[PDB]
């Protein structure tokens, strides 16, 4: 019902309560996974599967 | 003073509730969070207003202990279970239920394989049951 | 004092709740359960192949065929069924032997 | 009362003698009821004999009407004695329970045997005839009183809560009557003060409009079996018949002052059948006489004058109020010196709890003043 | 103030202006955690749960966990 | 485990308040029924006068 | 340690009385309070006059 | 007579496992039994920290389940169909090849309906294997 509880004023205060510490850890995971996907899935050495035209979900569900 | 809880409020403001009259009002004009008398009751304003009571060390003139005759009522019945006993029972039951649910959650979301896998490496593909046995005349 | 929720045990309270508090709802629920298990409790093999698998039916191993093979082997072995009987084959045993020698 | 092996052995030993005694009582009670029914059919009012229909104003559902479908035979003493009426009432209770058991047996064939074992292990639903000695009868009466204690408070609370939530009394005297009606048995209720509640509830609800759940609670409190309850007009009929017999006997006693000459045990039984005197209270003759006189006073002069009793719902509440014992309280007051949340002491206070303690603690005024002054200064600077 | 949808509760004043003006403030009696108390930043001086563990350190820990989750298979791939 | 307990908890305050008011009403009724009964007794002057008359004075 | 409240609440809930507000009973009992001494004097005078008449 | 219908018929002593139960209740009560923890129909509490702690945990375990149990099936199907149509054929490949294929599947998932269609539509004149390669 969002009535009350500890509310950090800014980022630096997230370490003043264990629950908000876990919350900021989770936020870091969430936001840092995206750059990892950028680096991994836009890599120069990434190569499409040669047999990608052999089969696809589009023909399966059709 | 201790960190213990108090009479529950449900996140409601007693100065505007439908049963506000049941909550005593102190000198400052703040109705109590409980049927008891509270001197330091306060109101906090989030999106919704809610009443709060902060426990404190206060001395109250304690009337001398009466006799057991004038407050004890020995009308207990076999079916009767006291609130304290009920709380104990429920605490134990919920502890065991919590352990069981924790085990179940772990097994489901980290160990139990999904049925009917494409590769066949994990999970069962299903099978028949209730098949007849020792009934040659059936065929 | 006595109260059903506080004094009675869980099964007793369940029976009381669904017999003297919500009996009609329980009756309707049982009726609906019976209907569901009587008319919505079957799935053909083709339906299973189309929609019965998360990623699609793995035709490269055909687990349905293996399942039915195990079922029929178990039934035959346990019930002592002679699958060479003329009714199963539509021809006499001697004709079956002649066909085996032919092919 | 919970079942036990001793009671099981008692009932198993006395099973066949109990059945034989029940059959003899059945013959006697059939004779008594034949007399009573013939008298009712011959001298009864036209509405009572013809079973006049009284429908509710909301859903037009027929139910017995206290004024029309209940009749007090003032001249029944000529044909039937008070003791015969009491015997008939007791046999009616026993026959109801036996009939329910027999119906279960007929329905379920031989599969009711374990349920019969459960039945014989408890005296709650066995007939009085199964007790062949004084101690067994005392235990049986104790079980019946326990069931009454278990059931009555629910009925009283249902009535009181529904009325108070959906209506209020008109005048002060009605308010006092309503408040004093539902007092615990540890205090004595004045029937004169309580009587107007009957008229008030007649204004609210009559016996013809009694709801099925309240009827179930009442039948539980009257040791009347409720399963299968079925429609409300069956156990309602049972209740009407029982209270009509009780009213006839009460009129007979009042007119002939039989209770004064009635012996101690018979007086106790008479009060018990009215749900006035529990056996576990070990009441003496003085208390029994006081309660009986209060009951007669509650019935009022109009009962003798015209055979019209007050509202049956309020009468049942009043009589069952003697089974509404004070709420139990066990434990020395010293127990209040303990603490309930010691297990949380190890956790201490977090930042938010410390802030709340600081703001709302003994220094609350100073913090409030400082905060308000700072906010005012900031607002002034902003402007 | 607010942090996303979470709003900091504010205690309603209970004293009137006349009574409030007569209150003498003595911060010497206040706890060290709450001195120069500011409603807009009441937890500025609040102690850290773990000494030397900053919020940014936890954020970086989560980011490193994400990087591990996404890159471990690249270094230690496993067969089907 | 959850619902009935919560509603009982919600009921508690109003019932406590009403029962306190009822007890106060009982005490008030007890007090209001108290009246001091001042009795009047035959003045002894008449008795003295009768005594004088009996003496034939 | 306040058994009457407990019993009443439990019974009200067990009989389908979920509601926790009783405006009518409160209205009947809200203005109840112990009387002042002068009020007691007036009531006693009224009672004495009634008894005399 | 065999079993009691009343909860009052205890099966254990009042002190059985008192300490662990008290610890569990201390865990339960510290954050929940507060005035500001006003629930909405018992499902939505008023304590912010409860949200802050529970949302990430729920998401984490759900995502772990989905990744290691649900999408794995689709990934394996893609690998099998595109590289022989049999599990052994896929196992004939090296771990690095499987990694490449699975990451391409992740690429396809990310593109979804908002990306180039050459990932599954073979342009005319392309020299790569077609659908009948293994047939
Ligand atoms: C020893 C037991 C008693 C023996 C018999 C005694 C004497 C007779 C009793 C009364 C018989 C009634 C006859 C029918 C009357 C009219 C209704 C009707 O049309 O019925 C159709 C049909 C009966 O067929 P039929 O008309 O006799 O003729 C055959 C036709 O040729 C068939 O033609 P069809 O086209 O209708 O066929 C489709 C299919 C139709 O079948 C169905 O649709 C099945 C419907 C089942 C309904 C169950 C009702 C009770 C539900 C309680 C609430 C459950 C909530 C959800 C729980 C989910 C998680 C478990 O028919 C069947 O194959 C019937 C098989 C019925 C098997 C019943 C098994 C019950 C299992 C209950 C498990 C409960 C688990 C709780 C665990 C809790 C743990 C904490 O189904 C039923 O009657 C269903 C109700 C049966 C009730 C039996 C008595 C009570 C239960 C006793 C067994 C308890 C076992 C517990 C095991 C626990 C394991 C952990
Ligand atoms: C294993 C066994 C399985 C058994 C299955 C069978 C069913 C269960 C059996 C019985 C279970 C026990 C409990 C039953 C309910 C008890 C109710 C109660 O407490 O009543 C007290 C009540 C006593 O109170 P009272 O104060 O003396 O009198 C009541 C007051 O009048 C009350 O005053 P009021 O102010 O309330 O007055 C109103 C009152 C007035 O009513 C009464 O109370 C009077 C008595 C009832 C009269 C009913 C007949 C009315 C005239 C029918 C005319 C039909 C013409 C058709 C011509 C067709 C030509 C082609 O109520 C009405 O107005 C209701 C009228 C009935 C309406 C029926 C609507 C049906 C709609 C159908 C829809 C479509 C269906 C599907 C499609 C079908 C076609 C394809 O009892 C009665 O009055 C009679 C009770 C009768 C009990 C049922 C007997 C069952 C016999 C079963 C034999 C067959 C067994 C088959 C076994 C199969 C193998 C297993
Ligand atoms: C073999 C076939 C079986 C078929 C399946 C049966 C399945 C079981 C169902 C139940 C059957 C009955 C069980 C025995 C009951 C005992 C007899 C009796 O009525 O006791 C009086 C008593 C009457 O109660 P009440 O409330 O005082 O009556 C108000 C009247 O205003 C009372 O009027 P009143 O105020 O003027 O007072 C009169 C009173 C004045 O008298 C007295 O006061 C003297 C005492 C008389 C009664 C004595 C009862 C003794 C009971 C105990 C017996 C010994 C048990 C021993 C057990 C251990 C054995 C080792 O005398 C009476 O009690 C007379 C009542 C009217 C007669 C009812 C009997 C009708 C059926 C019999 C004839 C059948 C003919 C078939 C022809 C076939 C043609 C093809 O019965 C009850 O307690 C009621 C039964 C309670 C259980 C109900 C269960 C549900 C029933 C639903 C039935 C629906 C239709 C059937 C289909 C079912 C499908 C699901
Ligand atoms: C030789 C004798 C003389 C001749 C015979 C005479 C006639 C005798 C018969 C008549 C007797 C009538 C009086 C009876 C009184 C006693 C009744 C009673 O039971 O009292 C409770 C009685 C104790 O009474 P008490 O202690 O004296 O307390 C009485 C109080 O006053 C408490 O009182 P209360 O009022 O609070 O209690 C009432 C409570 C009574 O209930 C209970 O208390 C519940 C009893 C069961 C509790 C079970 C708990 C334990 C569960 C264990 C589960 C399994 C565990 C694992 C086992 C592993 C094994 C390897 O609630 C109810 O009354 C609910 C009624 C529900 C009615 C249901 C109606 C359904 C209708 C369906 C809908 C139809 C709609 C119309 C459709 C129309 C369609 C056309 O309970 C027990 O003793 C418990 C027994 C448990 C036995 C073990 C567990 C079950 C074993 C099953 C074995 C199955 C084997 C075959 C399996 C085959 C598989 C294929
Ligand atoms: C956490 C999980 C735990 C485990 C959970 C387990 C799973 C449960 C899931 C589902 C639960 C909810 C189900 C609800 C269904 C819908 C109910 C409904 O609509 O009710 C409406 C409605 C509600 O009843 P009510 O009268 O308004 O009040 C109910 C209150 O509970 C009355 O309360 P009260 O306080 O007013 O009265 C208290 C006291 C008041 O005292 C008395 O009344 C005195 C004593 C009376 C004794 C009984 C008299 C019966 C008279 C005849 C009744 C008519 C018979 C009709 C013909 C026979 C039909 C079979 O009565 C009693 O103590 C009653 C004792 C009954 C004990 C038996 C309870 C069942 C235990 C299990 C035994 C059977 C197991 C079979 C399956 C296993 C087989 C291997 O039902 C009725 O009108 C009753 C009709 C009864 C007809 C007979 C039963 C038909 C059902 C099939 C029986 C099959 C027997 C098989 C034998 C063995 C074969 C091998
Ligand atoms: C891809 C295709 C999609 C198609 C989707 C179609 C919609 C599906 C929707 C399903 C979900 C919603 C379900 C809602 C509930 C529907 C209920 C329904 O229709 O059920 C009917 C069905 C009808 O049953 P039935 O189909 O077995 O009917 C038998 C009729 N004969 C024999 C002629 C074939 O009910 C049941 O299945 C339950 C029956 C048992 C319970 C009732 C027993 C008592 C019956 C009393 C009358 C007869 C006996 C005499 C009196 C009693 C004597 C003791
Ligand atoms: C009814 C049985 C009749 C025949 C005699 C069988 C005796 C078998 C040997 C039993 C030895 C162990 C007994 C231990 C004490 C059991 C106590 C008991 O039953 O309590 C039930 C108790 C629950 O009690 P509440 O409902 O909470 O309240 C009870 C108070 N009303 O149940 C339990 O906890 C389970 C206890 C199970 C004990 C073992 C029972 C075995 C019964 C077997 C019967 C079948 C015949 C066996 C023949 C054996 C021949 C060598
Ligand atoms: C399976 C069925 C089981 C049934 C169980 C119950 C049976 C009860 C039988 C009761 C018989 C009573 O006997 C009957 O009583 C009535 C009332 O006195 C008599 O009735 C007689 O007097 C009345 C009253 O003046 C007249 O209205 C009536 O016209 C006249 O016949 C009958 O003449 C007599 O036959």
């Amino acid at each position: 019902m969002l009535l009350g509880g500890f509310v950090p004023r800014r980022f630096s205060q997230f370490n003043r309560d264990p629950c908000w510490m876990f919350f900021i850890f989770s936020v870091g995971f969430w936001l840092g996974e995206y750059p990892a996907m950028m680096i991994k899935y836009n890599a120069r050495d990434l190569v499409y599967d040669p047999h990608r035209y052999v089969w696809s979900h589009h023909d399966d569900h059709h | 003073v201790g960190n213990g809880p108090t009479f529950s409020t449900g996140g409601e403001c007693m100065n505007t509730c439908d049963i506000q009259n049941a909550f005593p009002m102190n000198d400052r004009g703040v109705r109590s969070s409980s049927p008891f008398q509270e001197p330091n009751t306060a109101i906090y304003d989030s999106y919704l207003a809610w009443t709060y009571f902060q426990p404190m060390d206060v001395h109250i003139e304690k009337l001398p202990a009466p006799e057991a005759k004038y407050y004890q009522r020995h009308t207990k019945k076999p079916w009767d279970v006291s609130s304290t006993e009920l709380t104990e029972i429920q605490s134990r039951k919920k502890y065991f239920q919590t352990l069981g649910y924790l085990v179940a959650f772990i097994y489901l979301y980290f160990l139990m394989p999904k049925e009917k896998s494409f590769s066949g490496l994990s999970g069962p593909d299903g099978h028949w049951i209730m098949l007849p046995k020792g009934r040659p005349e059936l065929f | 004092v006595y109260t059903r929720w506080k004094c009675d045990r869980l099964p007793v309270f369940q029976l009381k709740l669904f017999t003297q508090e919500y009996p009609m709802h329980a009756a309707v629920g049982i009726f609906t359960i019976i209907f569901l298990w009587k008319h919505m409790s079957h799935c053909s093999e083709e339906t299973e192949r189309k929609y019965g698998w998360w990623a699609g039916y793995p035709y490269w191993r055909d687990p349905i065929a293996r399942r039915n093979e195990t079922k029929y082997k178990q039934m035959i072995i346990n019930n002592d069924v002679d699958i060479t009987h003329p009714k199963w084959t539509g021809c006499s045993v001697e004709q079956l032997e002649e066909l085996s020698r032919v092919v | 009362m919970q079942g036990s092996w001793s009671v099981l052995k008692k009932n198993c030993s006395n099973f066949f003698p109990g059945l034989l005694a029940f059959a003899q009582q059945t013959q006697e009670a059939y004779g008594i009821w034949l007399r009573i029914y013939n008298r009712q059919q011959k001298y009864g009012p036209t509405d009572f004999v013809e079973q006049s229909e009284t429908f509710s104003p909301d859903y037009h559902k027929r139910f017995h009407s206290q004024d029309k479908n209940m009749w007090v035979d003032k001249e029944l003493c000529t044909e039937v004695s008070q003791k015969e009426v009491a015997r008939l009432m007791t046999y009616k209770l026993d026959m109801w329970r036996m009939a329910h058991c027999a119906g279960a047996l007929l329905a379920t064939g031989g599969y009711a045997i374990p349920f019969g074992l459960f039945w014989l292990a408890n005296d709650t639903w066995v007939p009085s005839s199964f007790n062949l000695t004084g101690e067994e009868l005392r235990a049986w009466r104790e079980a019946q009183d326990l069931y009454r204690y278990r059931s009555a408070p629910s009925y009283l609370t249902d009535t009181k809560w529904h009325f108070d939530f959906h209506a209020y009394p008109w005048n002060e005297t009605q308010e006092r009557a309503w408040d004093d009606l539902f007092e615990k048995n540890d205090v004595r209720r004045d029937p004169k003060v309580v009587r107007p509640a009957a008229e008030m509830y007649d204004g609210f609800i009559k016996f013809e409009l009694i709801r099925r759940k309240s009827l179930r609670h009442l039948c539980r409190s009257m040791n009347i079996p409720t399963f299968p309850m079925l429609a409300r007009l069956c156990n309602g009929t049972r209740v009407r018949d029982y209270w009509n017999l009780a009213w006839c006997e009460d009129y007979m006693v009042i007119t002939q002052r039989l209770h004064e000459s009635m012996t101690d045990e018979e007086l106790y039984d008479y009060a018990w059948r009215r749900y006035l005197a529990p056996y576990d209270k070990n009441l003496n003759r003085e208390q029994l006489m006081e309660r009986v006189e209060d009951y007669f006073e509650f019935l009022g002069p109009d009962f003798v004058a015209h055979g019209k009793a007050p509202n049956l719902v309020i009468l049942t509440n009043y009589v069952l109020g003697y089974y509404n014992d004070p709420a139990y309280l066990e434990g020395d007051i010293s127990e209040l010196d303990k603490n309930d949340y010691d297990h949380l002491a190890s956790w201490g206070k977090d930042a938010f709890l410390r802030r709340l303690e600081f703001e709302n603690g003994p220094l609350r005024d100073q913090v409030e003043a400082h905060t308000q002054r700072l906010l005012a200064e900031r607002a002034a600077i902003a402007k | 103030y607010n942090m996303l949808v979470f709003r900091d509760p504010k205690r309603r004043p209970q004293l009137s202006e006349e009574e409030r003006a007569k209150v003498v403030v003595n911060q010497a009696e206040w706890p060290e955690e709450f001195k120069d108390f500011d409603p807009d930043d009441p937890y500025k001086n609040s102690p850290e749960i773990i000494k030397g563990m900053s919020s940014w350190n936890l954020f970086l820990w989560g980011v490193e966990c994400a990087f591990i989750y996404q890159f471990y298979e690249l270094v230690f791939p496993k067969s089907i | 485990d959850i619902m009935v307990p919560s509603f009982v908890y919600n009921k508690l305050p109003v019932i406590h308040f009403l029962q306190e008011k009822r007890a106060e009403q009982k005490l008030r009724r007890v007090l209001d029924e108290t009246y001091t009964e001042w009795t009047e007794e035959l003045d002894q002057a008449h008795v003295t006068d009768a005594i004088t008359r009996s003496l034939n004075i | 340690w306040c058994p009457e409240v407990r019993d009443r609440a439990e019974l009200e809930v067990d009989i389908t009385g979920w509601q926790w507000w009783s405006p009518l009973e409160e209205r009947r009992l809200l203005p109840v309070r112990l009387r002042s001494v002068n009020e007691v004097r007036e009531i006693m005078s009224k009672t004495q006059a009634k008894k005399s008449a | 007579v065999l079993f009691s219908t009343y909860r009052s018929s205890r099966l254990v002593s009042k002190e059985f496992l008192h300490g662990p139960v008290m610890r569990f209740r201390a865990l339960g009560e510290y954050y929940f039994q507060r005035a500001w923890n006003g629930t909405l129909n018992w499902a939505l509490p008023g304590e912010y920290r409860l949200y802050a702690v529970m949302i990430p945990f729920i998401y984490f375990y759900h995502r772990w389940h989905n990744d290691h149990t649900l999408d794995r099936d689709h990934v394996e199907k893609a690998m099998i169909m595109r590289w022989g149509g049999t599990l052994e054929d896929v196992r004939k490949l090296s771990a690095k090849d499987q990694l490449r294929v699975r990451c391409f599947t992740d690429i396809e998932k990310l593109y979804s309906a908002y990306g180039p269609k050459d990932t599954y539509l073979q342009p005319p004149g392309d020299t790569l294997p077609g659908k009948d390669f293994y047939r």
